[PDB]
C-alpha cells in the first residue's frame, strides 16, 4: 500500500486549550490525525472539550499517539469516519502508523509478518538459567 | 529492656529475611527437574495443604485469643 | 486582532493546539512590556551584566528576613550580623547555580533557548543558556548577591529609618 | 500511610498539571529539568511506605521504651 | 495474663509464616497467575483482568509480612 | 490552518514569548563590573572558590563567644537514682 | 441482580452478592429511560421520609414512657436529661445510671428535651400523642410511594416544570411553614415558657389550648393581646412589641434566645419566604423564565454563559443532586456554628455534653454532605455530559484551563501546608530545645489575628450605633463585657482571639483546600487526561487501567472520592477538636458567688496547643482518663466503644494497605481443603473486587475513627459536664 | 520499551486488537485455528503496558502476553 501522505488541510474550530503540545512536540515527538467529515458536525476532543469537526480534509496535531487513536475509534463510531495518524518528528521526515497496511489491524491482512509469535504455548516456558534472555523468547 | 527489644526486631527482620530469600530461590535458581521427587520438590505439589492448616492454626488461635480478651473486657 | 474580539482568552498566539492560552496576565502591554524587561529576560545583552542586576538584587532583599527573624533579632552582637547570614546563602545559591551551569556543556551546540519571537519572526539566538553564557551570569549573581547584601547592611548599620 | 492508601495513578495525574505549570511560568521557563517528573512506581510506593511505616514504629516505641523506664530507673 | 499474651504472640507467629510460606509455594505461580515465574520475585502486579491481580507477587506477600512481623514483636 | 513541516519551529511553541526581548543595553558602568566579576566568571573555578569558602563557616564557629555551649553553671540533678 | 435481567440471570461467584448491593440505587443504570428513572427516586423520596417520619415517632414515644422529662422539667440545671432504658440481661443493668429524678436510665445528648421545653411540650400525655401522629404520617408516607409508581406515576413533564416547583417549595414548604411554627410559639411555646421561667411547675400550668380559646389567660402578660380587634388591621404595629422583640442576647435564667426574638424571625422568614415564592413563571401569566433569565447573563471572559443549563438541569438527576449535596452539606456546617454561638433552646448552653455533640454530629453530616457532591459531579461528566446535544460554554474552558486550576491549588496546598502545619514544627523544635522566646505565642513573637479581633469588635459596639433596635448583642461571643450563666454552669461569654486561634483557622483554611484539591481534580479529569485520554469510556467507578505507563492505579473518579474522604476526615476530625478544647479552656465551667470563673481546663488552650505535643499530651492524653477509666460505671459502653473502634479501624488497614491478587490466591489453597472433604460450595469464592476493597476499607477506616472519638467526647463532657 | 509475545493457543477472536489503544497488535493470517488468524506483536514501540489486550483474551490463560521490561517515554504514556 502506499501511504497517501498529508501536507496542508484546515484544523478544525476550537478556541485554544491547556492540554495541547508542549515542549515534547519541539525536540522529541508529536503526532497529527487526519479525517474526512461529511457534516461539520461536533466531536468532544481528547484533553478539552468541545470542538466543531468541520468539512473536509481535517488535519489535527496531539502527543502520545494514543491520544490520536481514542480520538479516531472515536471517529470512527458516533460518526461513520475513515482516520489516518502519523509521527511527525521534529526534522521533518514522514512516519506513516495507522492503519499502516491499509485495512485495520483487527481485520486479517495477506502479508504482515508475525513477529514475536511462540508457537511453543504458554506453560511451556523455560526456568532460568544464567545466560542472556528469560525464556519467553 | 533496650537490649532485649533491641534484639528481638533485629532477629524479627531477619526472620523476614530468610522467608524472602525462599522464593527468590524458587524463581531464579530452582530446578525442578534435578529435585525430582524430592522432599524440597513435594512442598509444591501438597502446598495447598501447608496453607490451610496455617490459616487454619492462625484463624483458631485469633478466634479465641481476641475472643477470651474482648470477653474479660 | 483588535478590538471588537468582544472576548479575552485569544488562543495562544493564534494557535488553539499549544497549551496555554492568551489573557491580560499572559498577554497585556502593560506586562509584556514588563516581562520583556529584566535581566533574566533582555537576550542579546551580556550574561555577566544581567546576573549582577538579578544578583544585586537578591542580595539585598535577602538581608531582611534574615536579620528580623533571626535567632538574634534582638541583639546588638546579632543587630545585623546575621546579614552575613544573608549572605552565607548567595554563596550557598551560586553553588547550585554553578552546578546547574554544567547541564549546559562547552561545544555547546549554544543556547537551548528558542530561536525565534513570536510573530515567528524566526530571527535570532538567545545565548543565556551555554556553558560559557551562564557561568559568566552567576558570576555575576554571586558579585551581585554579595554587594547587595553589604550595602543593605551598610544602610542598616546606620539607618535613622525606619529604627 | 500515604504511600499505602493512596495509589500511583492520582499522583502521576497531578504531576502532569505541575510539569505544564512549569513550562508556562515566565522566569522559571529559563530552568529546565533533566529527568522528567514522574510519579513513584507501584512497587516502589508499598516500600517507601513500609520504610516511612517501619521507622516510626521503631523511634515511637524506642523514644518511650527509653523515657518512660529512664525516667522512674 | 501470661497465657493470654503467648497465644497472642503464637497468633503473631503462625500468622507471619503463613504470608511468608504462602509468598514462597506461590512464588512459581498458582492458578490466578501460572506463569508467575517468568516475571521474576518483584512486579507491580498482571492488571485489573481476570477479577484483579494487586499484590499477587511473592515480593508483596513479604511487605505484607514485615507489617504482620511488626505487630508480633 | 497553519502547519509547516518545512518550519518545525513555529508549529511548535518554539517562538520565543514576546518576554524576550532582544534589544539594546544598558549604561557603561558595566565596563567597570565586567573587570571585577571576570574571577567568577570562569565556572568550575568558582565551584571550588564557593567550597573552600566554606573554610569561612570552620572560622566562624572556632571562634564564637555567644552560642550555647556553657551549662553556664549548675549542679547536676542526681537524679533518679542518682 | 434483582434490578435488572440479566444481572438477575444467575450467581457463579460470591462477586454477584457484592455487586447486587452496590449497584441497588444506581438507577440510571437499570434504564436509560429517564421518566422510568425519575419516577424511582421519586418514590424513593417517600420511602425516605417514612423511615425518618417514623424515626421521630420513636424519639417521642421514648420521651413519653422511657424518660425522666417530666422530672427534667422541674429541676433542668442538675437534672440528667435521660431517654431508653436498658433490659437487664447478661450484666447490662450497669448502664442504667443516676440521672436524677428517681430514674435509671443512659444520660442522652440528642437534645430532644431541651426541643420539648421550647415547644411547650408538659406531659408524656403530649408526647405520647406526637409519636402516634407521627406514625401516622409514616403510614402515609409508605403508602404515598406505592401509590406513585403502581397506581398514578406522574410523567416526566410533570418533574421538569422546575419554576413551579421552585416557588411552592421556598413558599409553600418554607414560608407557610414558618409562619405556621410562629403561631404555636406566641400562642404556645411562648405562654406556657413564660410560666415555666416563673418556677410554676408542669402540672400547674394549664393546658395549651386553654391560652388559644379565651384571650384572658394569654392577655395579662403581653397585654398587646388585649385588644380583639388587633393593631395589625391598624397597621401600626408598635403595639404589637411585647410579645416579639429585636432584644437577641441571651436569656440570663434560661440560657436560651428569648422565644420573644424566635417568633418574630419566624413572621419574617414567612413572609419574606412567601414573596420571594412569586417570582417564577407559571400559567396566569406573571413570573420569571429561568431559562430566559439565566441565558441573559454572558460576558466577554464567558462568552455564550448559562445558555443550555436549563437543559442540563431538566434532563439529569446527578447535576441537581450534586448541587444539593454541596450546600445542604455546606447548610449542616453553618447550623452547627450558629446553635453553639446563639443558644436557641431553653438550658441547651448549661448542658455542656449535648452542645459538644450536637456541633460534632453536625459537622461530620455537612462534611460527608460535600464529599457526596464531587462524586455526582463526577458522574455527570462520565454518564450525562454531552456537547453535542447540551452545551453550556461555561464548562467549556473549565475543562480548557483545566490543568491550570488543579496546579495552582496543588500550590495553595503547599502555601498552606508548610505556613500551618510547620509553624507547630517550629514551636515543638523550639520548646524542646529550651527557647521558648523563639516559638510563635502569645508571650514571643506573636502572629495576632487582629482582623477577627476587629469584626467581633464591630458587632460588639453595634447595638445602639449600626442597630438601634437591637438592645444587646447577637451572640456573647460578641459581647464585651457580659456573662450569662444559668445554674452554676457558664451558659456563653464572650471568646478570645490569640495567636494560637490564627494557627488552628489556618489549619482549617488548609485541610479544606486539599480535600477540594483531591475532589475537583477527580471531577474535571473524570473524562480525559494525557495520561488517560479515554478514561470515560472506562466509567466512573473502576479501578484503573493497568500497571502501565507506570503505574495508573486510582484514575478514576471514584477513587478520587475516595482519597478525599479521608480527608474530609482529618479534615472535621480537627475542627471538632477545635471546638472540645477551645469551649473546654476558655468557655465552659462553673461560676462562683464573687464572680470568679473556673473553666474545666483552666486556660491552657492559648499556651499549649501551640504545640503538636501540648494537644497530644494536654487534650488526648489528659481528656482521655475519663473514657479509660469508665468501666465499673454508668459510662462503660463508651470505654468498650473507644476500644471496640480503635480495632475496627485498624481492621480498614488491612483492607488499604494489600491488594486482592494475595487473597484469591490464598483462597485458593482453602477451596483445596473443602475439596478434600466434599465442602465445596458451587457459588465459588471470590476476594473483593479491587474497587470494593477500597469501598470496605474506607468505609471501617471512618467508623472506626469516627467511633473512636464520639466514645471519647461523650465520655468526656458527661463525667465532667 | 515493553516486550509482548503471543502464543500457539490463540484462536484469532481478535479482542486483544480491538482493546489496545495505542496499535500495538494485529491480526495476521494462520492455520492454527479455525478462524484460521493470528495476533500479531509488530508495534512493541507504542505499548504503554496496560494489559488492556489480556482482559479481552478467552483462552485458558493468556494468548497474549506483556512483559513490563525497559521503560520509555512511550512506555511511560507521558505527553510532557
Ligand atoms: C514553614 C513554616 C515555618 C516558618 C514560617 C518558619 C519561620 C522561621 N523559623 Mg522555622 N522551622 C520550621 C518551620 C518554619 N519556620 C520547621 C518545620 C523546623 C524543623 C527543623 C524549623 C526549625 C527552625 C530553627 C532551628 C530556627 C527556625 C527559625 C525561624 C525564624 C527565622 C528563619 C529564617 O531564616 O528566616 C527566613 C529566610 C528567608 C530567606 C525567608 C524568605 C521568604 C520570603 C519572605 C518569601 C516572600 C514571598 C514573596 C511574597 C514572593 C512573591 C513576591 C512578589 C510580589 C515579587 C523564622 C520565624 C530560627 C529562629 O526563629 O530562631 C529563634 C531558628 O533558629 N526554624
Ligand atoms: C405494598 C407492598 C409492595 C409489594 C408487594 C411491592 C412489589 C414490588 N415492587 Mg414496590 N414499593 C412499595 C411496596 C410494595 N412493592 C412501597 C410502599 C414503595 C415506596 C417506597 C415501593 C417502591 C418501589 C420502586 C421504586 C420499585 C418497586 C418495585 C417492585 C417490584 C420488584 C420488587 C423490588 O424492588 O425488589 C426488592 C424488594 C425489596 C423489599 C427491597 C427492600 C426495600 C425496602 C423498602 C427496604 C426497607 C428499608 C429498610 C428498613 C432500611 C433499613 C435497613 C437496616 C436494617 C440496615 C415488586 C413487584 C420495582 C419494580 O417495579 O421493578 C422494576 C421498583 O422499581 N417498588
Ligand atoms: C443525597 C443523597 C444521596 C443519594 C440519593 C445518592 C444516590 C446514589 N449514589 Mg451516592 N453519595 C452520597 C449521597 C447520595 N447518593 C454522599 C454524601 C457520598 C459521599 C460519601 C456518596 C458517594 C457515592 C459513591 C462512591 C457512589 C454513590 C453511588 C450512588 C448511586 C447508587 C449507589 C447505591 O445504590 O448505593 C449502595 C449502598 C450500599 C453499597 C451500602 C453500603 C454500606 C454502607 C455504606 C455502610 C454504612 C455504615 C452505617 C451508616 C453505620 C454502620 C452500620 C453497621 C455497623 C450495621 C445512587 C444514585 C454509586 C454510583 O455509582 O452512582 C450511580 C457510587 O459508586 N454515592
Ligand atoms: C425507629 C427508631 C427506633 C429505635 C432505634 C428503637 C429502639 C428501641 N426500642 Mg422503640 N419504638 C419505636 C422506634 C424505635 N425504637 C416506635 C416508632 C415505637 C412506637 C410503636 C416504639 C415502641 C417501643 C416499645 C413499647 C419498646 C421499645 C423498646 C426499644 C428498645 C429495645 C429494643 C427492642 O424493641 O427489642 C426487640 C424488638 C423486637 C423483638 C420486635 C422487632 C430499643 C432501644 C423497648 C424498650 O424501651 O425497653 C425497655 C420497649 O418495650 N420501643
Ligand atoms: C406547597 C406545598 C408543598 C409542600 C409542603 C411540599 C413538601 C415536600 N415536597 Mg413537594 N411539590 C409541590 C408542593 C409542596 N411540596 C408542588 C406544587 C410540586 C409540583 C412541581 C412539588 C413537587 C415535588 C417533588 C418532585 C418532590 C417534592 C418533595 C417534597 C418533600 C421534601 C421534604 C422536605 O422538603 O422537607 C419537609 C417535609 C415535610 C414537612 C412533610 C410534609 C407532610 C406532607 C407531605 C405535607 C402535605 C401538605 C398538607 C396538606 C399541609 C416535602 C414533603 C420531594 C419528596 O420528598 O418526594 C416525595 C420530591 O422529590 N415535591
Ligand atoms: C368595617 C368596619 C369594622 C370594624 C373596624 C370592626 C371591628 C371589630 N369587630 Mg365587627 N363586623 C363588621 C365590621 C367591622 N368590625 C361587619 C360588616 C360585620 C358583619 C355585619 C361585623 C361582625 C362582627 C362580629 C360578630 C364581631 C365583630 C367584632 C369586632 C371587634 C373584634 C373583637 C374580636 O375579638 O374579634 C372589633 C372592634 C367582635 C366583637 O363584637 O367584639 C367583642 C365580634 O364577635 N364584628
Ligand atoms: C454594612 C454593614 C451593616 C449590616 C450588615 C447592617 C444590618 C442591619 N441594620 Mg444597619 N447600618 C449600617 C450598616 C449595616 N447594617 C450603617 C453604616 C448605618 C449608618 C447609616 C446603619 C444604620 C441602621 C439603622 C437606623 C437601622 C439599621 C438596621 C439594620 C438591621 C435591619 C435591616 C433592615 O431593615 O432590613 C434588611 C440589620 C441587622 C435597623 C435595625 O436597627 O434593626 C432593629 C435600623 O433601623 N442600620
Ligand atoms: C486489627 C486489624 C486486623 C485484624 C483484626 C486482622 C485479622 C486477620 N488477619 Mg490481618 N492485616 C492487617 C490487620 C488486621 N488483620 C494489616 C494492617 C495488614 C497489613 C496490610 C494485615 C495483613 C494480613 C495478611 C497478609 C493476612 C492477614 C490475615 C488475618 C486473619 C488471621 C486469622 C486470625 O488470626 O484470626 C481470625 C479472624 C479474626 C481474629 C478477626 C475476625 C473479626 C471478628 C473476630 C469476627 C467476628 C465478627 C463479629 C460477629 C462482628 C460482626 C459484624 C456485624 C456487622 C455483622 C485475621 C482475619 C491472614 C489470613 O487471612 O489468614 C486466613 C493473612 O494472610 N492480615
Ligand atoms: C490584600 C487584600 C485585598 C483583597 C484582594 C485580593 C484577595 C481576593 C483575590 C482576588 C481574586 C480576583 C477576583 C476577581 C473577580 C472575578 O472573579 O472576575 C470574574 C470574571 C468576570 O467574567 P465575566 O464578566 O464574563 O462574568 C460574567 C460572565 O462571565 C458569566 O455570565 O471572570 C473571570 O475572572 C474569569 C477568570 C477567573 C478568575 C480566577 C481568579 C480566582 C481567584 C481565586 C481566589 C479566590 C479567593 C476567594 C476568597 C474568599
Ligand atoms: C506522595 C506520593 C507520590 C509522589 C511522590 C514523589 C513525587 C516522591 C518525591 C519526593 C521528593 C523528591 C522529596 C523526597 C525527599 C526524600 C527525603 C528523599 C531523600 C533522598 C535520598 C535519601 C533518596 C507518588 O508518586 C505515589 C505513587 C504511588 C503511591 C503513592 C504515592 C504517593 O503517596
Ligand atoms: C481480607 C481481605 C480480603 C478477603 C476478605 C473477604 C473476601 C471478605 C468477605 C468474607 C465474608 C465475611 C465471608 C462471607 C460468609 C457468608 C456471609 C456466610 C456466613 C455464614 C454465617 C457465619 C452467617 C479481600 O478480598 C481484599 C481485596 C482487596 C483488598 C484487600 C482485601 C483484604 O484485606
Amino acid at each position: 500500500t502506499p501511504p497517501e501522505l498529508d501536507p496542508n488541510t484546515p484544523s478544525p474550530i476550537f478556541g485554544g486549550s491547556t492540554g495541547g503540545l508542549l515542549r515534547k512536540a519541539q525536540v522529541e515527538e508529536f503526532y497529527v490525525i487526519t479525517w474526512e467529515s461529511p457534516k461539520e458536525q461536533i466531536f468532544e476532543m481528547p484533553t478539552g472539550g468541545a470542538a466543531i469537526m468541520r468539512e473536509g480534509p481535517n488535519l489535527l496535531k496531539l502527543a502520545r499517539k494514543e491520544q490520536c487513536l481514542a480520538l479516531g475509534t472515536r471517529l470512527r463510531s458516533k460518526y461513520k469516519i475513515k482516520y489516518q495518524f502519523y509521527r511527525v518528528f521534529p526534522s521533518g521526515e514522514v512516519q506513516y502508523l495507522h492503519p499502516k497496511d491499509g485495512v485495520y489491524p483487527e481485520k486479517v491482512n495477506p502479508g504482515r509478518q508475525g513477529v514475536g509469535v511462540n508457537f511453543r504455548s504458554i506453560g511451556k516456558n523455560v526456568s532460568p538459567i544464567e545466560v542472556k534472555f528469560t525464556g519467553k523468547q | 529492656a533496650a537490649l532485649y527489644t533491641h534484639h528481638q526486631y533485629i532477629a524479627g527482620f531477619i526472620m523476614t529475611g530468610a522467608f524472602a530469600h525462599g522464593p527468590i530461590f524458587f524463581i531464579r535458581d530452582y530446578n525442578p527437574e534435578q529435585n525430582a521427587d524430592n522432599v524440597l520438590a513435594r512442598m509444591l505439589e501438597h502446598k495447598e495443604a501447608i496453607i490451610s492448616h496455617l490459616s487454619w492454626a492462625s484463624l483458631f488461635l485469633g478466634f479465641h485469643t481476641l475472643g477470651l480478651y474482648v470477653h474479660n473486657d | 486582532s483588535e478590538k471588537p474580539t468582544y472576548q479575552v482568552v485569544q488562543p495562544i498566539n493564534g494557535d488553539p493546539f499549544i497549551g496555554s492560552l492568551e489573557t491580560p496576565v499572559t498577554s497585556s502591554p502593560l506586562v509584556a512590556w514588563y516581562l520583556s524587561n529584566l535581566p533574566g529576560y533582555r537576550t542579546a545583552v551580556n550574561p555577566l551584566l544581567r546576573g549582577i542586576e538579578v544578583g544585586l538584587a537578591h542580595g539585598f532583599f535577602l538581608v531582611g528576613p534574615f536579620v528580623k527573624a533571626g535567632p538574634l533579632r534582638n541583639t546588638e552582637y546579632a543587630g545585623a550580623a546575621g546579614s552575613l547570614a544573608a549572605a552565607g546563602l548567595v554563596v550557598i545559591l551560586s553553588i547550585c547555580l554553578t552546578i546547574y551551569g554544567i547541564s549546559s556543556f562547552n561545544e555547546g551546540d549554544p543556547s537551548t533557548a528558542p530561536s525565534l519571537t513570536l510573530t515567528g519572526r524566526k530571527k535570532q539566538p538567545d545565548q543565556l543558556q551555554t556553558a560559557d553564557g551562564w557561568a559568566k551570569f552567576t558570576g555575576g549573581f554571586f558579585f551581585g548577591g554579595i554587594s547587595g547584601v553589604i550595602w543593605a547592611f551598610f544602610l542598616l548599620y546606620v539607618l535613622d529609618l525606619p529604627y | 500511610f500515604m504511600f499505602l492508601i493512596s495509589w500511583r495513578g492520582y499522583w502521576q495525574e497531578l504531576i502532569e498539571t505541575l510539569a505544564w505549570a512549569h513550562e508556562r511560568t515566565p522566569l522559571a521557563n529559563l530552568i529546565r529539568w533533566r529527568d522528567k517528573p514522574v510519579a513513584l512506581s507501584i512497587v516502589q510506593a508499598r516500600l517507601v511506605g513500609l520504610v516511612h511505616f517501619s521507622v516510626g514504629y521503631i523511634f515511637t516505641y524506642a523514644a518511650f521504651l527509653i523515657a518512660s523506664t529512664s525516667g522512674k530507673f | 495474663g501470661d497465657f493470654l499474651v503467648h497465644h497472642a504472640i503464637a497468633l503473631g507467629l503462625h500468622t507471619t509464616t503463613l504470608i511468608l510460606v504462602k509468598g514462597a509455594l506461590d512464588a512459581r505461580g498458582s492458578k490466578l497467575m501460572p506463569d508467575k515465574k517468568d516475571f521474576g520475585y518483584s512486579f507491580p502486579c498482571d492488571g485489573p483482568g481476570r477479577g484483579g491481580t494487586c499484590d499477587i507477587s511473592a515480593w508483596d506477600d513479604f511487605y505484607l509480612a514485615v507489617f504482620w512481623m511488626l505487630n508480633t514483636i | 490552518y497553519f502547519d509547516l513541516e518545512d518550519i518545525g519551529n513555529t508549529t511548535g511553541q518554539w517562538d520565543l514569548y514576546g518576554s524576550d526581548a532582544p534589544s539594546p543595553y544598558s549604561p557603561l558602568q558595566s565596563k567597570f563590573f565586567e573587570t571585577f566579576a571576570a574571577p567568577f566568571t570562569k565556572r568550575g573555578l568558582l565551584l571550588k572558590f564557593l567550597i573552600l569558602g566554606g573554610g569561612s563557616t570552620l572560622a566562624y564557629f572556632s571562634t564564637t563567644a555567644s552560642g550555647d555551649i556553657l551549662p553556664i553553671v549548675k549542679g547536676p540533678q542526681l537524679p533518679p537514682k542518682l | 441482580g434483582h434490578f435488572s435481567r440479566t444481572i438477575a440471570k444467575g450467581p457463579d461467584t460470591t462477586t454477584w452478592i457484592w455487586n447486587l448491593h452496590a449497584d441497588a440505587h444506581d438507577f440510571d443504570s437499570h434504564t436509560s429511560d429517564l421518566e422510568e428513572i425519575s419516577r424511582k427516586v421519586f418514590s424513593a423520596h417517600f420511602g425516605q421520609l417514612s423511615i425518618i417520619f417514623l424515626w421521630l415517632s420513636g424519639m417521642y414515644f421514648h420521651g413519653a414512657r422511657f424518660s425522666n422529662y417530666e422530672a427534667w422539667l422541674n429541676d433542668p440545671t442538675h437534672i440528667r436529661p435521660s431517654a431508653q432504658v436498658v433490659w437487664p440481661i447478661v450484666g447490662q443493668e450497669i448502664l442504667n445510671g443516676d440521672v436524677g429524678g428517681g430514674f435509671r436510665g443512659i444520660q442522652i445528648t440528642s437534645g430532644f428535651f431541651q426541643i420539648w421545653r421550647a415547644s411547650g411540650i408538659t406531659s408524656e400525655l403530649q408526647l405520647y400523642c406526637t409519636a402516634i401522629g407521627a406514625l401516622v404520617f409514616a403510614g402515609l408516607m409508605l403508602f404515598a410511594g406505592w401509590f406513585h409508581y403502581h397506581k398514578a406515576a406522574p410523567k416526566l413533564a410533570w418533574f421538569q416544570d422546575v419554576e413551579s416547583m421552585l416557588n411552592h417549595h421556598l413558599a409553600g414548604l418554607l414560608g407557610l411553614g414558618s409562619l405556621s411554627w410562629a403561631r404555636h410559639q406566641v400562642h404556645v411555646s411562648l405562654p406556657i415558657n413564660q410560666f415555666l421561667n416563673a418556677g410554676v411547675d408542669p402540672k400547674e400550668i394549664p393546658l395549651p389550648h386553654e391560652f388559644i380559646l379565651n384571650r384572658d389567660l394569654l392577655a395579662q402578660l403581653y397585654p398587646s393581646f388585649a385588644e380583639g380587634a388587633t393593631p395589625f388591621f391598624t397597621l401600626n404595629w408598635s403595639k404589637y412589641a411585647d410579645f416579639l422583640t429585636f432584644r437577641g442576647g441571651l436569656d440570663p435564667l434560661t440560657g436560651g434566645l428569648w422565644l420573644t426574638d424566635i417568633a418574630h424571625h419566624h413572621l419574617a422568614i414567612a413572609i419574606l419566604f412567601l414573596i420571594a415564592g412569586h417570582m417564577y413563571r407559571t400559567n396566569w401569566g406573571i413570573g420569571h423564565g429561568i431559562k430566559d433569565i439565566l441565558e441573559a447573563h454572558k460576558g466577554p471572559f464567558t462568552g455564550q454563559g448559562h445558555k443550555g443549563l436549563y437543559e442540563i438541569l431538566t434532563t439529569s438527576w446527578h447535576a441537581q443532586l450534586s448541587i444539593n449535596l454541596a450546600m445542604l452539606g455546606s447548610l449542616t456546617i453553618v447550623v452547627a456554628q450558629h446553635m453553639y454561638s446563639m443558644p436557641p433552646y431553653p438550658y441547651l448552653a448549661t448542658d455542656y455534653a449535648t452542645q459538644l455533640s450536637l456541633f460534632t454530629h453536625h459537622m461530620w453530616i455537612g462534611g460527608f454532605l460535600i464529599v457526596g457532591a464531587a462524586a455526582h459531579a463526577a458522574i455527570f461528566m462520565v454518564r450525562d455530559y454531552d456537547p453535542t446535544t447540551r452545551y453550556n460554554d461555561l464548562l467549556d474552558r473549565v475543562l480548557r484551563h483545566r490543568d491550570a486550576i488543579i496546579s495552582h491549588l496543588n500550590w495553595v496546598c503547599i502555601f498552606l501546608g508548610f505556613h500551618s502545619f510547620g509553624l507547630y514544627i517550629h514551636n515543638d523544635t523550639m520548646s524542646a530545645l529550651g527557647r521558648p522566646q523563639d516559638m510563635f505565642s502569645d508571650t514571643a513573637i506573636q502572629l495576632q489575628p487582629v482582623f477577627a479581633q476587629w469584626i467581633q469588635n464591630t458587632h460588639a459596639l453595634a447595638p445602639g450605633t449600626t442597630a438601634p433596635g437591637a438592645t444587646a448583642s447577637t451572640s456573647l461571643t460578641w459581647g464585651g463585657g457580659d456573662l450569662v450563666a444559668v445554674g452554676n454552669k457558664v451558659a456563653l461569654l464572650p471568646i478570645p482571639l490569640g495567636t494560637a486561634d490564627f494557627l488552628v483557622h489556618h489549619i482549617h483554611a488548609f485541610t479544606i483546600h486539599v480535600t477540594v484539591l483531591i475532589l475537583l481534580k477527580g471531577v474535571l479529569f473524570a473524562r480525559s487526561s494525557r495520561l488517560i485520554p479515554d478514561k470515560a469510556n472506562l466509567g466512573f467507578r473502576f479501578p484503573c487501567d493497568g500497571p502501565g505507563r507506570g503505574g495508573t492505579c486510582q484514575v478514576s473518579a471514584w477513587d478520587h472520592v475516595f482519597l478525599g474522604l479521608f480527608w474530609m476526615y482529618n479534615s472535621i476530625s480537627v475542627v471538632i477538636f477545635h471546638f472540645s478544647w477551645k469551649m473546654q479552656s476558655d468557655v465552659w465551667g462553673s461560676i462562683n458567688d464573687q464572680g470568679v470563673v473556673t473553666h474545666i481546663t483552666g486556660g491552657n488552650f492559648a499556651q499549649s496547643s501551640i504545640t503538636i505535643n501540648g494537644w497530644l499530651r494536654d487534650f488526648l492524653w489528659a481528656q482521655a482518663s475519663q473514657v479509660i477509666q469508665s468501666y465499673g460505671s454508668s459510662l462503660s459502653a463508651y470505654g468498650l466503644f473507644f476500644l471496640g473502634a480503635h480495632f475496627v479501624w485498624a481492621f480498614s488497614l488491612m483492607f488499604l494497605f494489600s491488594g486482592r491478587g494475595y487473597w484469591q490466591e490464598l483462597i485458593e489453597s482453602i477451596v483445596w481443603a473443602h475439596n478434600k472433604l466434599k465442602v465445596a460450595p458451587a457459588t465459588q469464592p471470590r476476594a473483593l473486587s479491587i474497587v470494593q476493597g477500597r469501598a470496605v476499607g474506607v468505609t471501617h477506616y471512618l467508623l472506626g475513627g469516627i467511633a473512636t472519638t464520639w466514645a471519647f467526647f461523650l465520655a468526656r463532657i458527661i463525667a465532667v459536664g | 520499551s515493553h516486550s509482548v509475545k503471543i502464543y500457539d493457543t490463540c484462536i484469532g477472536c481478535t479482542q486483544c486488537v480491538r482493546a489496545c489503544p495505542t496499535d500495538v497488535l494485529e491480526m495476521i493470517p494462520w492455520g492454527g485455528c479455525k478462524a484460521k488468524q493470528i495476533a500479531s506483536a509488530p508495534r512493541t514501540e507504542d505499548c504503554v503496558g496496560c494489559k488492556r489486550c489480556e482482559s479481552a483474551c478467552p483462552t485458558d490463560f493468556l494468548s497474549v502476553r506483556v512483559y513490563l521490561w525497559h521503560e520509555t517515554t512511550r512506555s511511560m504514556g507521558l505527553a510532557y
